[PDB]
Parts: C-alpha cells; sequence; structure tokens
RNA sequence: UACAACAUGUU
RNA sequence: CCCGUCGCUACUACCGAUUGAAUGGCUUAGUGAGGCCUCCGGAUUGGUUUAGGGAACCGAGAAGCUGGUCAAACUUGGUCAUUUAGAGGAAGUAAAAGUCGUAACAAGGUUUCCGUAGGUGAACCUGCGGAAGGAUCAU
RNA sequence: CGGCACCUUACGAGAAAUCAAAGUCUUUGGGUUCUGGGGGGAGUAUGGUCGCAAGGCUGAAACUUAAAGGAAUUGACGGAAG
RNA sequence: UAUCUGGUUGAUCCUGCCAGUAGUCAUAUGCUUGUCUCAAAGAUUAAGCCAUGCAUGUCUAAGUAUAAGCAAUUUAUACAGUGAAACUGCGAAUGGCUCAUUAAAUCAGUUAUCGUUUAUUUGAUAGUAUACUUGGAUAACCGUGGUAAUUCUAGAGCUAAUACAUGCUUAAAAUCCCGACUGUUUGGAAGGGAUGUAUUUAUUAGAUAAAAAUUUGAUGAUUCAUAAUAACUUUUCGAAUCGCAUGGCCUUGUGCUGGCGAUGGUUCAUUCAAAUUUCUGCCCUAUCAACUUUCGAUGGUAGGAUAGUGGCCUACCAUGGUUUCAACGGGUAACGGGGAAUAAGGGUUCGAUUCCGGAGAGGGAGCCUGAGAAACGGCUACCACAUCCAAGGAAGGCAGCAGGCGCGCAAAUUACCCAAUCCCGACACGGGGAGGUAGUGACAAUAAAUAACGAUACAGGUUGUAAUUGGAAUGAGUACAAUGUAAAUACCUUAACGAGGAACAAUUGGAGGGCAAGUCUGGUGCCAGCAGCCGCGGUAAUUCCAGCUCCAAAAGCGUAUAUUAAAGUUGUUGCAGUUAAAAAGCUCGUAGUUGAACCUUGGGCUUGGCUGGCCGGUCCUGGACCCAGCCGAGCCUUUCCUUCUGGCCAGGACUUUUACUUUGAAAAAAUUAGAGUGUUCAAAGCAGGCCUUUGCUCGAAUAUAUUAGCAUGGAAUAAUAGAAUAGGACGUUAUGGUUCU
RNA sequence: GAUAAGGGAAGUCGGCAAAAUAGAUCCGUAACUUCGGGAUAAGGAUUGGCUCUAAGGAUCGG
C-alpha cells in the first residue's frame, strides 16, 4: 500500500525470537541487510533478550554507540542489523565472541565461541556465473560475493570464509556422507549426515539425512547446508546438544536426571 | 495494539436448576467444608469432570501409547503431589474414582481444622481470611489454596499474628490500657 | 488517465465487472510518440524507477546496418514506403517499428567502393559512366591492389539489392522503437525478406 | 304429514 | 355440538384515477471544467560569442495558442432496485352474554364429500359425471 | 409360466385401524423421481404464462393463533336396526 | 452427561407444534453494588455533520554561518566554540482510523516471473586512449511597500554550497581499420584513426552418435550469464566535496609523499519491497435461460504504450468466448481469512472489531513530486456541504486523539508523558494523541468479606439442639512513611486511628404444576391484577395487593431480542408421505443420478521382524530349536516387472488415461489441546531456580493443519483405450529400394 | 405578405390565426392489442465541396 512498511507488529514477529506478548505493541524490524527477515535475529534482541546485558532499547542503543558490537569483524551502530545464520559477533570490552548457530530447539541459540573460530565463517553457494569482464563469482547465503573463486566450486556448496579478508580459505563438496545442518523445516537445528539426494526436475530436491542416533529424515534440498567433510567433524563449534533430537520423554528423565 | 490477554470461566451450573436431592448434596458439602456459596462446589465440580474427561481420553489408548505414557504419568503426577492420590493408585483408573471431596479434604481450610489450629471449618476460614495462617513463611489469605503433600507439615500460624508469636490487635491493646 | 488494467474488460464469460478500486498510477499508458521525419525534436520522459524514457518525436538520420557485409553506417531517411499495422502511418510518414523505409545510400556506396575496389548501380549513364570507370582505376598502392584482389570474390552482391543502388535510396526496415529509445535504427532489407517487400510495393 | 333452536364462565 | 350472511369496534395486507412521489445504481445523446501530451508563441533573460559604437549570431524561457487524451459535472431520454401517498373498492383476522335462519355431526331428519355449470339474504340448493372417507364387504 | 383377486396366521410392521406388504427399517445404506415440516391467512395477492371465455399452471408475505388433527376406549345420544 | 419435562382427552396411544431448561469474546435494559487482579468500549442507525486544541518532523567533530545572536580571549586577523534564520539532504507512501464499495472480485492455501521496477541495507565493482582546484546566480539579511484578510508576497541592494552549470590532472603494451611509400610472387613500413562503462541496432561465440575410403559457465528448459565485430547517442559517469589527526623522505623545495573516517557514484548480486500471475475453494435467488460481440467480445499478425507480459490500446483479419456440472442477471440488513459459541459423531450459527490481506479518506475525476502515491493532516477542477470579508476577495475536509451536534435500544476525558514498545531524521541529543499512564467503565473473566469462640440457664440421648454473659480476631475506611511512577494515582508493605443493632444492617427473583419453596393472616370479589405455557381471580384466592414465614442464586439477580443444544421438528449419518402435512391423472422423454457376470488363480522351497508359551535363560530385559499367530522379502511353477549400454548404481530410447487409498516435504503468530513453573490461590504470564557471589543453571516443549497443489507405495473396487474390410505384434543377427541425420 | 428584445396562451368561448416539425441514412422506440397493429410512436446522430479507394458485371479465348 503506497511503499514499504516500516513497523513490525509484535504478534507478527517471528517465533524463535522468544518474545513476550504482553511487553508493548511493536517489535524490532530487521534493517535490510545480509539475511531474510523472517530467518534472521536483530542485534537488539540478541543483546537484550538473550544476554540481558542491556535491560532495554535505550541502552542497546548507547552500547552499539560507543563501537562495541561487531559482525563478522566490523562494527554496526544499527541496533536493528538482521544478524543470521553463522554470522559471528564479537564484543570486544567484554572479550567476548558469539556465533548465531541454531539448536535442536529451532532458535538461535547463545554460543560462546573461542577468538581463533572467531576469524571466519561458512557460506552456502547460491549460484555461480560470470560478471562484468568475464569474472565469475559466487553468492552465499549471506548476501557476500567473492570473485575468482575455485573452478570446482558449484550451487549448495559451502565456503569457509576469512572475515579479514573476505576470501574464500576452503570449499566442501555437496555428497553423500556430508555432515550437514538443516536451516528451515520442521528439522530445524538437527546435525545429521547425507544418505540420498532425491532429484525431482522442475520440483523439489529431497535429501535424506541420519543423525548419529540412527534415525533418518527427509528435507528440501533448499533447507541443507553443509558443515562439515564426514561424521563427528564439523569446520563450526556446535550448540549445547550437538543438534540431536529428544523425545519429551528422554529430556524429561534428563531434567530429571540433573535436577533430581 | 497489545495482544488479548487470556481468560476464562472456572465453573458451570448445572442444567437442572431445580433438581431437590442434588440440591440437598450441595448443601451437605457446603455445611460440611464451611463453604460460602453453592459456586465454590461448581468450581471443584469442573476440575474433577475436566480431570476425568482427561483420563478417559487418555485411557482410550493402549498402555504401549507413547501419547498416554507421557501425559497420563503427568496427570498421575499432578494428582499425587496435590494429596488427592496415594502412593498406592497411579493407574488413570483411580483417577476416575475421585469426588469433590477429594479436592475438599486437600483445601487450606479442611487442612487447617483437621491440623488442629482451629475448632471449627468456620473459624478455620476465618482465620485465613484474617492473615493468621502461613504456608512455609509465606501469608496466605485464600481457604481455596490447595496444598501439596509436600506442604502439610509446614502449616502454622504467621510470626506477625497473636497466634503465633506477634503482638496485640487494636482491641487488646485498647482494652489494656486499664 | 490512459490505463493499463484489465478489470475494466469484460470476464471471458462475457460478465460485465464491477470497479474494485479507483486507477493506480503503476498502471499508467502515455501517448504515443508519433514520430515523424524532420529536424530531430527529442523529448525526455521520467518514467517508474526515476527511469528515463526518450520519446522521438522527428528524426532525421538513423543507424542501419548491412547484414550481409557486417558494416552499419548513420544514414538518412527518405521516407516511408511501407507500414504493415496500417497505411495511414505511410501516408503521413510516420516512423516505427516494423515501418519499411528508404535510406541514403551514399555511406554504404563508400564503404564498397574502397572495401571491393568496384562500383553499384550498373547505371550507364551519361555522367554515371564518368564516377564509374573512375572508380574502376584510382591513385591506389599495391599492397593495397593485392588486398582488394584478395576481396574479390566476394565481392558481388545480389541482384535485387545491387539495383537499387543506381537510385541512392535502399530499403530497409526499423528496428528500434523511436518512442521509447528516440532513434531510429534499421537492417537493409535482402533476400526473401526483400522479394517479399517488394512484391508487396508492387500491388 | 309436520319436529326450528336452548346466553357467559367455572369449581 | 355447530355453519354462513348481518350489526359495533380494532388491527394487517391487497386493488386503485392521480401519464402519483422519492431514494440508490447503470446508461444513450448534447454540453463540457481541469490536468496531461502536443503545436506554435515569445513578457523576459544570459551570452553558442562577436561586434569601432555593438553588428551579424546562439542558449534558457512566463502568459497565451493549435490538435489530441483522460474526463469531473450538468441537461434530456432510457433502464434496474428499494421505499412510499391516495378518494374509493374488495378481503383477512381478533374481540363473555346483539340479529336471521339451521348447513354439518345420528340415515342430522333431502346420506356425506370431489370436479364443473347455473341460481339464491345467508348458511346453501339444483343439473351432469365421480368417491365411500356409507347408512350395503352378503342373496 | 403370466394376470385380476381372495382366505388363514402374525411371522415381522404399525399410534392403532389394519398390512404378504404398509415385511426384510436405531441390527438404521439395492437404484431412482416427486412431495411434506403446527393450525390459519391461502392456493389468496403479485409478476409471468397458456386459454375465445370459464379458467389452468407457477405462486408469496404481512398478520393471526394453542392447538388443529389421527386411531382407538368408556359413556351418552340418534326423526338407526334387533 | 449420546438425558428431557408441561400443554389438545372423561380417560388413552399418537402426530405435531407451543412452553419450560442450559450456553453465548452477545447486544440492550431494570434493580442492586463492599475488596484485589484483569479488561471491552460511537461497529450495528448516519462512509452523517463538525467549533476548538493536538496528531510530522529532522544536524553530527564530518554539506552551506560576517545573525548587526551568546561566549572565548584562545592554538589562531581567512573561519574555527555555542548557536536562531535560511539554502541543501532525508522523511512526510510508515503508522493510526474505518468497513462504504466489492460475490471469481477480495481472500486462503498453493504456484510463476525463462514477464518486470526496486530508495535504502549488505557484498562486490571503474588507470581508458585553470587543475596548488571554473563560473554566476539565489535564499537567509538590510531597506521600500501593497491588501480588510491567508503559512500572500512584490520592487531594490548584498552574499555561500554535497544547490545549479561546466571541466583536465594516468600507467605499461597489445589488437582491429584505412593506408602515402616500398620490398616485389605476397612483405616492412611513415601518417592517420578505434579501444572503459552507459544507450540503440545488426551480425558472430556461447560445442559435444561410438570402427576404413582442438579447448570452454548456469538451468528441467532459453535468443541466459558472458564475450566479439560494425556503428549509434540533443553522450550517462570513471569525486572541482567534508572532519579529525597530522607522520615519513631527504636531491630542504611552502617539494614529494600518506593514517582513520564523512558524503558520494556505474553495474551486478543481496535485502526491504512492489506489480502482474497458476490451480482449487464463496451466501440467497429461475417471480433471472440464455449471455458476450453497435462503442474488444474470443483468437491471429504488426505496431503503440508500460517497469514489464497481456485486447492494455490501435490497424487489418477470422468468428469466436461462457452456459442446466446453473452462465448471465438480481439481492445481500456481504470486506475476506486466522478464528468463536455450541458441541457423542455428523452438524448449526457467529467472525465490524487486538494479527494477516484488501479498499477508502464528503462524492467523482485528473495530477505534481518522489525509489515508492493516482497521497487527500499534497495540489487541480466540478458537485454537495461549510468559514471569514472593508463586497474587491480569501480559506476548507476528525472513517487520526479528545471533544460537540445528530442519530438512535445502543458506546468514556476537549487529562499526563515520551519513562517503556517501537518508528522517523543530517541524528547517542530532536520528534511521535504510534504508543504508554491515569479518568469514565457491573462488556466479559479471576480470587474473595458482610462474622468467629467461650461460660451460665438450658436441654437432648455421650453432644446433635436454647436465650444472656465475656474476651479476643480483623479488614472496609482513613492516614504519618517508604515503595511504586516520567511525575502521579492505585496495588503491596506500614506508624497512629478504624465494630454490638459488630445501623460498617445483601440483593434479585419466586413459594399451584413443569420447578425448590405455605392451603398461614388481612385486603379485593371475573374488578384490580397475575400468568413464558397449563391456568388464577365471580365474598374461606396456597396464583392478585400486602404482612409473616419459606425457597433459589448471590455481589449479583431479573427482563427483551438474536443464536446454539434440546431438534431424528431439515434427517448424508438420520425423518415422514393408506387414514395425522405430504405419491404428479397417466404414459413418453433429454440433462442428472445409477447401472448383470467374466481375464493370475492354486502350489512349493528359502527367509526377515513382532506377540504369548516347551525349552527359562525371571531380573520388565533375552537365548539354537519347538507349539502356535500376525506382518514382510526372494525364486520356482507357461509368469506379468518397459527395451538396449555400462558391469546392484548410472545412461539413451520408450511410456493408455483416471478416480481411490498409503506415506513424505512444506505449511506466521495469536487462539485450541497440552508438558513445566507456589503469579500468596486463581484467571493469567512465560517465567524461573540454585551455596549467596563479581556467579552458575533447566527452559520458553509437544500435537492439531491438509480440501486444492507438489512428491510418493498399492493395483482390490469403478471407469477408460487396444487386433475384425487387420492399416495388428515381434524379426533382435532375414533380404532389398530410397532418403535423411 | 414579412420581421421583431424579454416573457411564452397571461390573450380568447376556444391556441382561432400563426409558429414550430418536415427529405434521406443510421440508431432507438412504451401502454395497449382483435397478434394483423399501435409505429415515422416517443426520441437521438448524420448530411457540403474536393481528391481518392474498395465492392457489385458482359462477351471472347483450352
Ligand atoms: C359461526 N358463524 C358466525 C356467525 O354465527 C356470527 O356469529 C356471531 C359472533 O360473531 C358474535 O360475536 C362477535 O361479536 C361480539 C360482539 C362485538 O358483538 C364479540 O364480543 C365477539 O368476540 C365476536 N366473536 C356473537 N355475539 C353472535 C354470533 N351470532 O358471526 C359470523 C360467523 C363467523 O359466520
Ligand atoms: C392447570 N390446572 C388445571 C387446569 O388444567 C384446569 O383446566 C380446565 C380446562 O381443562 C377446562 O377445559 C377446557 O380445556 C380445553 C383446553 C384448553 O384444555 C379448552 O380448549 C376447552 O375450552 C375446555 N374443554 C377449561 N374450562 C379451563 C380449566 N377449568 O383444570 C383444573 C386445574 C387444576 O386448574
Amino acid at each position: 500500500a503506497r511503499g514499504p512498511k516500516k513497523h513490525l507488529k509484535r504478534l507478527a514477529a517471528p517465533s524463535h525470537w522468544m518474545l513476550d506478548k504482553l511487553s508493548g505493541t511493536y517489535a524490532p524490524r530487521p534493517s535490510a541487510g545480509p539475511h531474510k527477515l523472517r530467518e534472521s535475529l536483530p542485534l537488539v534482541v540478541f543483546l537484550r533478550n538473550r544476554l540481558k546485558y542491556a535491560l532495554n532499547g535505550r541502552e542497546v542503543k548507547a552500547i552499539m554507540m560507543q563501537q562495541h558490537v561487531q559482525v563478522d569483524g566490523k562494527v554496526r551502530t544499527d541496533t536493528t542489523y538482521p544478524a543470521g545464520f553463522m554470522d559471528v559477533i564479537t564484543l570486544e570490552a567484554t572479550n567476548e565472541h558469539f556465533r548465531l548457530v541454531y539448536d535442536v530447539k529451532g532458535k538461535f541459540a547463545v554460543h560462546r565461541i573461542s577468538a581463533e573460530e572467531a576469524a571466519y565463517k561458512l557460506g552456502k553457494v547460491k549460484k555461480v556465473q560470470l560478471g562484468k569482464k568475464g569474472v565469475p563469482y559466487v553468492v552465499t547465503h549471506d548476501g557476500r560475493t567473492i570473485r575468482y573463486p575455485d573452478p570446482l566450486i558449484r550451487a549448495n556448496d559451502t565456503v569457509k570464509i576469512d572475515l579479514a579478508t573476505g576470501k574464500i580459505d576452503d570449499f566442501i563438496k555437496f555428497d553423500t556422507g556430508r555432515l550437514v545442518m538443516v536451516t528451515g523445516g520442521r528439522n530445524l537445528g538437527r546435525v545429521g549426515v547425507i544418505v540420498h539426494r532425491e532429484k525431482h526436475e522442475g520440483g523439489f530436491d529431497l535429501v535424506h539425512i541420519k543423525d548419529a542416533l540412527e534415525n533418518t529424515f527427509v528435507t528440501r534440498l533448499s533447507n541443507v547446508f553443509v558443515i562439515g567433510t564426514e561424521a563427528g567433524k564439523p569446520w563450526v563449534s556446535l550448540p549445547k546438544g550437538k543438534g540431536i533430537k529428544l523425545s519429551i520423554s528422554e529430556e524429561r528423565d534428563r531434567r530429571r536426571a540433573q535436577q533430581g | 495494539p497489545r495482544a488479548p490477554r487470556t481468560y476464562s470461566k472456572t465453573y458451570s451450573v448445572p442444567k437442572r436448576p431445580y433438581e431437590s436431592a442434588r440440591l440437598d448434596a450441595e448443601l451437605k458439602l457446603a455445611g460440611e467444608y464451611g463453604l460460602k456459596n453453592k459456586r465454590e462446589i461448581y468450581r471443584i465440580g469442573f476440575q474433577l469432570s475436566k480431570i476425568r474427561r482427561a483420563a478417559r481420553d487418555l485411557l482410550t489408548r493402549d498402555e504401549k501409547d507413547p501419547k498416554r505414557l507421557f501425559e497420563g504419568n503427568a496427570l498421575i503426577r499432578r494428582l499425587v503431589r496435590i494429596g488427592v492420590l496415594s502412593e498406592d493408585k497411579m493407574k488413570l483408573d483411580y483417577v476416575l474414582a475421585l469426588k469433590p471431596e477429594d479436592f475438599l479434604e486437600r483445601r487450606l481450610q479442611t487442612q487447617v481444622f483437621k491440623l488442629g489450629l482451629a475448632r471449627s471449618i468456620h473459624h478455620a476460614r476465618v482465620l485465613i481470611t484474617q492473615r493468621h495462617i502461613a504456608v512455609g513463611k509465606q501469608i496466605v489469605n485464600i481457604p481455596s489454596f490447595t496444598v501439596r503433600l509436600d506442604s502439610q507439615k509446614h502449616i502454622d500460624f504467621a510470626h506477625n499474628s497473636p497466634y503465633g508469636g506477634g503482638r496485640a490487635g487494636r482491641v487488646k491493646r485498647k482494652n489494656q490500657g486499664k | 488517465g490512459i490505463s493499463r488494467d484489465s478489470r475494466h474488460k469484460r470476464s471471458a464469460t462475457g460478465a460485465k465487472r464491477a470497479q474494485f478500486r479507483k486507477k493506480r498510477k503503476f498502471e499508467l499508458g502515455r501517448q504515443p510518440a508519433n514520430t515523424k521525419i524532420g529536424p530531430k525534436r527529442i523529448h525526455s520522459v521520467r518514467t517508474r524507477g526515476g527511469n528515463q524514457k526518450f520519446r522521438a518525436l522527428r528524426v532525421e538520420t538513423g543507424n542501419f546496418s548491412w547484414g550481409s557485409e557486417g558494416v552499419s553506417r548513420k544514414t538518412r531517411i527518405a521516407g516511408v514506403v511501407y507500414h504493415p499495422s496500417n497505411n495511414e502511418l505511410v501516408r503521413t510518414n510516420t516512423l516505427t517499428k516494423s515501418a519499411v523505409v528508404q535510406i541514403d545510400a551514399t555511406p554504404f556506396r563508400q564503404w564498397y567502393e574502397n572495401h571491393y575496389g568496384a562500383t553499384l548501380g550498373k547505371k550507364k549513364g551519361g555522367a554515371h559512366a564518368a564516377h564509374a570507370a573512375e572508380v574502376a582505376d584510382a591513385k591506389r598502392s599495391r599492397k593495397v591492389e593485392r588486398k582488394l584482389a584478395a576481396r574479390s570474390g566476394a565481392a558481388a552482391i545480389e541482384s535485387a539489392v545491387d539495383s537499387q543502388f543506381g537510385s541512392g535510396r535502399l530499403y530497409a526496415v526499423i528496428s528500434s522503437r523511436p518512442g521509447q529509445s528516440g532513434r531510429c535504427d534499421g537492417y537493409i532489407l535482402e533476400g526473401e525478406e526483400l522479394a517479399f517487400y517488394l512484391r508487396r510495393l508492387t500491388a
């Protein structure tokens, strides 16, 4: 209606933000940027509701105006910056680094990482084609474009991006037996291994996956994310839970095992 | 605007307003447990009906059905922790035999006159209302407060009441002047 | 104003539709350019997205292509001889896409004479044959003689195109959209396309 | 052969 | 027990001269504001710059003008939907004890009823052909 | 073999009268068409349509009302019989 | 909780409705009203009309400061800080409100863009064949002013840019074209032109059947990405901008160099979005049966227009398109959905309204600006309303917040504030009737007082029962105080007060039946009145008016209307049609619905998993084998399973269509169900809990969605096609004739 | 025998007299009806000149 929307009603906010019902009418509308509005995590949410450092949004703006917050090695002054999957969040003044990675629950868990791992990020390759002057490039899932990629890099492959230089360190081929993580749908956050990729021309590609506990679960190819070469060896640190799904009885038993 | 907050009704009036037998039954229950109105019986009837409905729905399922194994055991846990069931009736079959008195016996008022803190159940309710009763170290002024099995032994008087280690009320402080 | 919506039309069943909203700006249309042959007059239109079109009101010259020879020159449009959509456009000399025009053959004659060292037209006119004979033998070095000799063989053009060069006006078809790009470009008619349009013109 | 009709309301 | 006309009163709807009235939509035809495009035009203005004093010469450009295009609005005629006044006329229904008869219920004192056609204060009667839901399951 | 019917019983049906179908229908399902939804107003008004006309077909609403009605029982009554 | 009761009769069994009963995020109204928590609220009728105030503005060290502004005398006689005005930039297209229009439209779920535009964000991305830095306006400001009047503005005088308009600072080679001369059997050249990116057109790349007479990206798919040639263009842009620090080199020149940022700008990608779009799905109506095509209706070709596809429009041409499987027309007291109530199941009804989508801003239409609007707290015009006036003229749009009038059965303050939620800007600072806070507020919901305990005399048959005798208990209310808050108010804590008629006094409807509770007293006398229904009332009224007593629910109870269950009184599940309502007078007959049986059935072997038992191995766990049973898999029986090539995956050439049923992906929250959790309980909320701090810690589950669509096993059931004038199937290694790749 | 501002039957027994309409092409056309009509109902649009274009034929020749 006459132009772009700028507010976001609280009940319309994504369900993985864990926003309370009654705090107010509105929710932070994530800015335009490297990740989709629905699949991102605005920084105000991360630093207020998750870390609990700031008590309110005005304190989030007080924090970020002093260069404290960095995403992928760059200072951001945007209270509503669209941080998304694999993004590295660094808090220098507290000397603390984070990576936004889905948990098995379907949420952007708070994941502390070391400083040495907080120097790169994975990226799923969406497309490759030649640009101006015949130069080829690939596009990652966070809107990053890298010129002169390896002649073998194709779609759905994952590249290891060096944050300081934005260059490709190394890449993983998409094939059977690859350690992957599901980035959409009902199986959000669960880590498995590729078993069989099923092709449907003109339609949708399905990918059969298997957990460390042998349960097979199928997912759209669009929701897959290659994260490791083989079983048990990812290139990034995993959330507390290893991306493994437990039944409700199992989680009840483990809760009563650590609290009774 | 802000999202709407949920609210529900916790009772239901009878379909037949003037059945004499059940009128006498409700009067007996109120008199035995010192209730204020018939709506207090309606609320426990509501709770009991929904609990029995849940048990019945779970009992339509096989003993091996996972939904039964989770929800039925949660229901049993809630019932056996509030005092309605003992440590020998955990099968959802004894959940169907519960009566309003089972919940009436687990109220604050009933347990207050059972322990000995008050003579009549009416005096028990009257003490509960005037903030002379504390569960743990928390003053409770709600007679429908249901005490759990791991809360029965901590019912006693409040430290600030004249019945449990407090000063004198205005009546005695005016009557001590002479 | 002019609207491109489909809601004002009848249904495929023939039903009359009811109005659903007022006219929107994102569904507008504008007036046709109706480009004529004359001194250049190009107007600018600000379009959706802040973009910019050029409406050719009058144009003298255009960029025309000789397809079988791979060279394009900026020549002069002489007029319109045929238009498939409407003969009134011919009658008023309106330049649109697909109109069949005559352009001045001069620049193409210079290119071909310089490139293959021959002549076009086959008109042994009084003063014409003087030019033809002079073009046949000019002041010319030796390596260039040899390169022209190698370029012969691929030097004769088809008779139908050749016969036109005696008039200085070659048949052509506009390929650009003058009302949109502001330019009037095209290609030389050759082959069965030329034969088809000659058949239409002779009527 | 002939023969029309029977005020209101109950207990 | 019960039928209709008649008498008093009340309510509902119908027909009805008034080429009745109003409201909303669509629309032929005529007129047609104002934008937009287009065509000239040229208050004024800087010099494509050059003039011994400036003399040839370029760029911007207001009012206004031509031709189109979208088209409000008004006038007339048509059309669809809804509401609505009316002398008078013809019904329906309701309302303790008004009038005339007694048509039905018994073979209701001419068995009753159906269709059709006449007649008559009223119920109704009569002709023709049916039915038993008959007053005959039968000679 | 086809028919028009009839007699007995009550399988089974039904509110009963009665029914070899009105049975095989709460143990509810072979296929299919039409019709009804308390009594009146009313088969009326209106529009349409057919008819020479008489009329036929299609066909409302306002409003009004606590019953109207079916089958059987006992009694009473009959210008009904014994 | 899959339930009924009263009413036709003297009595009966039915049909059948009336009445009773319970619910409503369902409206109004009457009476009554103590406490805490929560919370709807001018939709219904009039998308009716509006006085007045407010609701949209915005500056960082980093665009423009000679304020005749304040401050500093300090790092400074080009400015330097703070800071009005104004120019420039951005926003004002979000939000909020309402439901008038709208019935294949909106919308929902699914698609598509190989059919397009996209500010901003985020990534990339350009050495191109006067320059120690160009102009000349203009605002603010001074001054002269005109009009009754407006956010009216005019002469005249100055003066800036990231405004306006121009303009160089640049590498190294190589490639293509013309080519004076020259060497001369095809060569060297002087001298000229063209090289980036945008625009437009044409033409070339953008590959891939295996034995005798050379390498290239993506897609299911392309004329895709990209590259090349020839030219084209009222020649797009490849920085005449700003703030901090200012270091390094010596060939000391006011030399050369160079750190962190601001703002820019071409293209692509990305993100925020738009615009069109596939499939299927809407209430009533035939007292609407044919509709569309004059003046686009359905399609074709070419063009124009658009951001782009398309009869979107134009020209020419064809005669098409929809329809009883309900088109077209009419009505809607119709915005759609997420959802709500009721609820055995199946259903019935509601959804203006907290979220999503659409549409509008009194009614129409047309536009400017801008990335984005056919914007109305923008403009233009007309219509209708409505305002000021000095009579010449000028100014408007509350379906934003509050408020008024009107309308009506029907709905609150012209309050406080940006503290929270969040949005906007040049921005850490400013703004926001968005939002939050209070006022009104018996919409709805949660909890929950109005009394409790003794002894005397009684009494009973051991306390169940009695008046009059005392002492306590306390919250309603008030109020220091702190807390709560932006400031308050209230809650919560709390000092001093605060109960005998504890007058600090509970009401609303009833007392013949349905239906719980009087034949007690007085009044009236078919009157007055009651009574949902049946009925009551005529001088002994359990029914009216009252008193007493009793009953039901209680801070609530009654009434009216709509609706749901009861209703198997709408019936597919699941009604009825001889006589209660209801079989067409009777046959023909199209659409619709529905339609006899039949085609691989039996047998054998091997073998995987589960249930109970002989082995028992019992710690509910499991073991060769056996008794059984169920559900799988493989071969063989004339054996169905596409055919050939690699050699139980990976390739070419094939494929009769469906219904049905299984399984998956995917499918906003809120709501529903439901797990956890002492909000003091509860409604609720999504919190919270611990060894006691420089901390740690579980969580914010889990199911339901699926008509339609997309994937996917089965092959019964019901259809669909095949070989009959054979124009029929296989010949792989059967032969020939032609012809193509 | 003509014309007449503004009004338009107020004139008069009465629109008497006069005015208005008028051909042709295309569009559109109510009540009612003896189904034949009413009907040119009512009521709209068009029409010159010039320069062109298209369609509609006859007789010969296979
Ligand atoms: C049975 N047929 C009757 C016919 O007999 C006649 O009956 C009247 C009846 O209508 C009168 O009754 C009527 O009129 C009286 C009063 C206004 O007079 C009303 O009180 C009463 O309610 C009303 N029904 C009654 N009083 C006498 C009968 N003969 O009325 C006409 C009729 C309906 O056809
Ligand atoms: C409800 N209580 C009952 C009540 O039924 C009463 O009713 C009779 C009724 O049956 C009489 O009887 C009437 O019954 C029907 C029908 C309405 O019942 C009437 O239509 C009819 O006039 C008459 N037969 C009538 N005269 C009124 C009361 N006396 O009979 C006595 C009673 C105890 O008062």
